[PDB]
């Protein structure tokens, strides 16, 4: 699985590549199965997690298949394994501080 | 010993994915901007609808893998691109981890036009047929025993609204809960009422303010019906809670719709606040000019609103709710925004089939 | 018991009935298979009528290829091979719908069409010529 | 015509009993007779057609037998919702006529 | 789901004629034969006639020929029954009943109306 | 192009209506058991209640107009008999 | 020699092939500004479709008068003349194409059509009565 | 004018799969069957198999099953030969050939391509 390094107080991005190049309903969840962010069609929505105002995404890459997650002001608690759900595919990305 | 005979006209069908013509009811002189789209793409309707109730045959329906939602969607995108011309468009283009995207910008002459939805039928061409599930307790998927052949459907209303369903069709028996997969925490939950909730949501004679009233008692009884129906699926002992929203853009975290050629963004913080265990409410709408288009990725800038009175009254008929599955109690944060869910809830009992009237059978005939 | 005659179930109205009773009403399901407004609305109706007539003509020509022109029910000369989901005639004609039959035959139907086209009208013909 | 006589007419029974009620015909009608129930103030409801087959929606605790001119139905367990009037009617030949009535209590 | 919807109760004088309608919901009206039946209060069921809603042919018993007449309307899917020279013995409740009609024969009456009261 | 959108639609509609009428008549003949024959002869016996005369009188002393004026009371029973007593009676015995 | 089966030569693909070889492939030749887009481009194609349908129906009607109804390879009861350039059947069916056979009886086609349509089918259906 | 155009010279490592193409010009593509013929340098020509371009049926000899695959594309009039599991003995030239195909039987090979050179 993919493992990424991280530093405290810095912005990190995680990629989640789909098969085709259009816009597909996806979601980002943590290991506790709490929603972080996702798209309802052509918009952006966020979850009830603790990373509500520290997790954005690049809107223009949704028309290329990539669904990245951008985390700003990273802390000690943000080191989990992150699950990306798209096209009945669950991708695991391990993040550490 | 026994041989083969062909039979012409046998009653069989296969699952097809063809296109359909609309055939709405256009007046061919009105400047509604729904009618000028209808008079250039729809033929007039049939005043004698054909309905043939079938015998004891069960059909395996499907809701979330339909192939009329994607035919609704392109037609409504064509309507919104040929009807409401915006002033400034911003669509990302991004010609191809080594990539950079630039935003295009076109400028078009933007007038202010009328805007109101008209009822639209969907009628299949010759050779095909439309099956309708007449079961009043339909789960949404699986088999349906009471199927009926319909020439074409009722008048659907192309409502454009997140966070709430406006001017929709009603259920028969009680409030119904439809989902692709409960206990997934990623699929939307569609809720259909059995009574309409009246909402009067208008701009009084500050221009960027709008008072938007709903009745408290009918909303309370509707939420009681909703919690009574939701308690069946979760164990009948779990108290649920209605939160407001969780972040997102302004076109999701509020209730956003169109009222007379203007974009209304009304808050829903005063509706989903109660916790259910075992006279009127006003809403602060802010009319906008910067919007995110639901059809594609991009931003749109429009004109200042028309001075005067802008009044619209409508029926709230359905809800889109999303569970917040954690680690007990459960929370239903009402989200939505994907517009396919705003048409899959009203096209949930229809199927397109192709007749193949040519069968073969073994008999004892000769020559 | 006492009776009065037949009834009229409608177009595609016998799909739930058995094969031995839905084959008597093939006539009903074979009968039904056949300025700005003058530019827009009329030409779509005209195209729909032309498309329906042409589909019926193509399908009747495909019936006429096998030596079965015009008739709703006719007999051919290929034998029923036992690998094509063999059953008794009573349970086929009394306990099945036509939908279940085309569910149970759909893996082999193109072979049936090819055997009907290659034989019969190209085997009764080219043998009567010699 | 063809005369249908029920036997016996008025019955008293408790909850959970075995009851068998009889319909007699003046002529042989094979099996072409059907069994109905009418509640007071409501329309009659169909229970048995072809003298031996259960109507869909009828509970399985009812049954009906009989041949020639002697037909019966049998209820294995009486319920409070099963107290109404029971009728028998034939359709082999004209006219269509019904039983005189069987009220149970 | 399959129900039969009629008109209201009627009160008529003797020697007149009365009209009752029966409309079908939930099924194709031209598919099953339709029966009419009367009830005097306190008596057993006795039967009037039955009609095909596709051919329009009627059939009545040996003691009501020239007394009742049955017609049909496929546009509104309504069957009409007319009773002439009303007497005191015709006072009662009215029922229209869909026959199940298996094998082109009479089988049984499963769908009923709610009864038209005539007096 | 004003001559195309006025004089073209009506003539095409008339041609399509004539083609559809001819195909409906040929479909009715195909249901009757005569697929493409003009004169065709069937299995239904001629009931004498339908008005019969001598064969020389019917085939030598009447126009088609007089015969169609005479038989027009009893035409639908003829049509139903020619449907059922041929193509529901020759069939269901060849399927034995 | 080895083989798989038949091939698809084309629409008019069997022209030039022998008479018996082209007699098995008669199936492949018998089977064959929004307002401005629906006034010149949308009516000419419809007229072509109606023309093709009407031509096929009138030619199939001309087949149906001869007693063949809807068959491809039909058979009738007319004696073939010792004239009309009679040869042995092997040279007709194994050496000449259909084009040369139509050019050989180009003069004598109407007599054959009058023998088929008139005084044979009316005579046969007179004999049936 | 009847010609067959093949691909260029391919270079390759052993063990993988390679694909060559043959496009027909000057005749209708669905009329005549296509043979594939291999020639080793310094040896004689060797025959692989043949495909009917209409029905999609392919026939291969008794010692290239699961190693040689044959597909067609009627929209662009091409025949694709897929050679898998490449060894050192497979360096040579490829020929696509049009059968004359008289009376639905193999008669002879009249039209040949310019050839495709493969080195492994
Ligand atoms: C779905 O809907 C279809 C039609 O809409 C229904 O099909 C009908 O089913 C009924 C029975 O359920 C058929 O009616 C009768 O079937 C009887 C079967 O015979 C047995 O039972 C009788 C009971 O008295 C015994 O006497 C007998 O010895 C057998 O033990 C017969 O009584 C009748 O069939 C007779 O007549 C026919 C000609 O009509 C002959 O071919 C038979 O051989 C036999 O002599 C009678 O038919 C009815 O026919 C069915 N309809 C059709 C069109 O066939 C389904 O029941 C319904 N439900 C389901 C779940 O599928
Ligand atoms: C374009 O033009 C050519 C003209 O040449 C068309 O005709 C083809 O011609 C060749 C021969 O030139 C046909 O080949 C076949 O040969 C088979 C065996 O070869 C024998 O040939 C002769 C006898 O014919 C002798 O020398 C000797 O016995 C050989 O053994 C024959 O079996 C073929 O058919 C013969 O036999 C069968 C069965 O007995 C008979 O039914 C036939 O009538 C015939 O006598 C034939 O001779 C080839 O088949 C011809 N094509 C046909 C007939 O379609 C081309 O077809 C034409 N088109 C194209 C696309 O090229
Ligand atoms: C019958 O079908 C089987 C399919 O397994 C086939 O192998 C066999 O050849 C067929 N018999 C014929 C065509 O006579
Ligand atoms: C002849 O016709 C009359 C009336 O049309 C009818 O009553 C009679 O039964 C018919 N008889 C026969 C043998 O067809
Ligand atoms: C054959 O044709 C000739 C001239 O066309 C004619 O005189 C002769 O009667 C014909 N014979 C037959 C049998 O048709």
């Amino acid at each position: 699985k993919k493992v990424v390094l991280g530093k405290k107080g810095d912005t990190v991005e995680l990629t989640c590549t789909a098969s085709q190049k259009k816009s597909i309903q996806f979601h980002w969840k943590n290991s506790n199965q709490i929603k972080i962010l996702g798209n309802q069609g052509s918009f952006l929505t966020k979850g009830p997690s603790k990373l509500n105002d520290r997790a954005d995404s690049r809107r223009s890459l949704w028309d290329q298949g990539n669904f990245p997650l951008i985390i700003k002001n990273l802390k000690i608690e943000d080191s989990d394994t992150y699950i990306c759900e798209v096209e009945d595919q669950k991708e695991e990305v391990q993040l550490l501080v | 010993n026994l041989w083969v005979t062909v039979y012409y006209g046998v009653p069989v069908w296969k699952d097809a994915e063809t296109t359909l013509f609309c055939a709405s009811d256009a007046k061919a002189y009105e400047t509604e901007k729904h009618n000028v789209w209808a008079t250039h793409a729809c033929v007039p309707t049939d005043p004698n609808p054909q309905e043939i109730h079938l015998e004891n045959v069960t059909e395996e329906f499907n809701m979330w893998k339909n192939n009329m939602v994607e035919q609704m969607h392109t037609d409504i995108i064509s309507l919104w691109d040929q009807s409401l011309k915006p002033c400034v468009k911003l669509t990302p283009l991004c010609v191809t981890r080594l990539i950079n995207c630039n935003t295009s910008a076109i400028t078009q002459a933007c007038p202010k036009v009328s805007f109101e939805p008209i009822p639209i039928h969907y009628c299949a061409p010759a050779g095909f047929a439309i099956l309708k599930c007449k079961d009043k307790k339909f789960n949404g998927t699986g088999p349906c025993p009471s199927v009926s052949t319909v020439q074409c459907t009722h008048g659907i209303k192309p409502v454009v609204s997140t966070q709430l369903l406006l001017n929709g069709s009603l259920a028969e028996e009680e409030v119904m809960i439809r989902s692709e997969n409960i206990t997934n925490n990623a699929k939307n939950i569609l809720v259909q009422f059995n009574t309409p909730v009246q909402i009067n949501c208008t701009r009084p004679n500050d221009i960027r303010q709008a008072h938007c009233n709903v009745s408290k008692a009918t909303w309370n009884e509707t939420l009681g019906k909703v919690v009574k129906q939701l308690r069946k699926h979760f164990g009948n002992n779990t108290i649920i809670r209605f939160a407001n929203s969780s972040g997102g853009d302004l076109e999701v975290t509020t209730h956003s719709f169109n009222c007379g050629g203007e974009f209304f963004y009304c808050n829903t913080s005063g509706l989903f606040n109660s916790t259910w265990i075992s006279d009127s409410i006003t809403l602060p709408c802010r009319i906008k000019q910067i919007i995110n288009m639901w059809q594609r990725i991009g931003q749109a800038m429009y004109a200042p609103p028309i001075q005067g009175v802008i009044r619209c009254v409508s029926n709230i008929t359905g809800l889109i709710l999303t569970r917040d599955g954690g680690s007990t109690t459960e929370t239903f944060r009402p989200g939505g925004g994907d517009m396919r869910d705003n048409w899959r809830s009203e096209l949930y009992k229809y199927k397109v089939v192709k007749i193949e009237p040519l069968g073969v059978a073994p008999t004892r005939c000769k020559r | 018991a006492v009776g009065i005659g037949a009834v009229f179930l409608g177009f595609l109205g016998a799909a739930g009935s058995t094969m031995g009773a839905a084959s008597m009403t093939l006539t009903v399901q074979a009968r039904n298979l056949l300025l700005l407004k003058l530019t827009v609305w009329g030409i779509k109706q005209l195209q729909a009528r032309v498309l329906a007539v042409e589909r019926y003509l193509r399908d009747q020509q495909l019936l006429g290829i096998w030596g079965c022109s015009g008739k709703l029910i006719c007999c051919t000369n290929v034998p029923w091979n036992s690998s094509w989901s063999n059953r008794n005639l009573s349970e086929i004609w009394d306990n099945m719908t036509w939908l279940q039959w085309d569910k149970e035959i759909s893996n082999y139907t193109q072979i049936i069409y090819g055997l009907l086209e290659e034989s019969q009208n190209q085997q009764e013909k080219n043998e009567q010529d010699l | 015509d063809i005369q249908l006589t029920q036997s016996p007419s008025f019955l008293s029974a408790s909850v959970g009993d075995k009851v068998t009620i009889t319909c007699r015909a003046s002529q042989g009608v094979r099996n072409e007779l059907a069994w109905y129930q009418q509640k007071p103030g409501k329309a009659p409801n169909l229970l048995i057609y072809y003298a031996s087959t259960l109507q869909s929606g009828v509970p399985s605790r009812f049954s009906a037998t009989g041949s020639g001119t002697h037909f019966t139905l049998t209820v294995s367990s009486l319920q409070p919702e099963d107290f109404a009037t029971y009728f028998c009617q034939h359709m082999s030949s004209y006219p269509l006529t019904f039983g005189g009535g069987t009220k149970v209590e | 789901q399959e129900v039969l919807v009629q008109s209201g109760a009627e009160v008529k004088k003797p020697g007149a004629s009365v009209k009752v309608s029966c409309r079908a919901f939930g099924y194709t009206f031209t598919g099953n034969a339709l029966h009419w039946v009367r009830q005097a209060p306190g008596q057993g069921l006795e039967w009037l006639g039955w009609i095909n809603p596709h051919s329009g042919d009627t059939t009545t018993s040996q003691k009501f020929q020239g007394r009742v007449y049955m017609t049909r309307d496929k546009s509104i899917n309504t069957a009409f029954l007319d009773v002439t020279r009303l007497t005191s013995d015709d006072t009662g409740i009215y029922y229209c009943a869909r026959d199940k009609y298996y094998g082109n024969e009479a089988v049984g009456m499963d769908v009923w109306g709610q009864g038209t009261s005539v007096t």
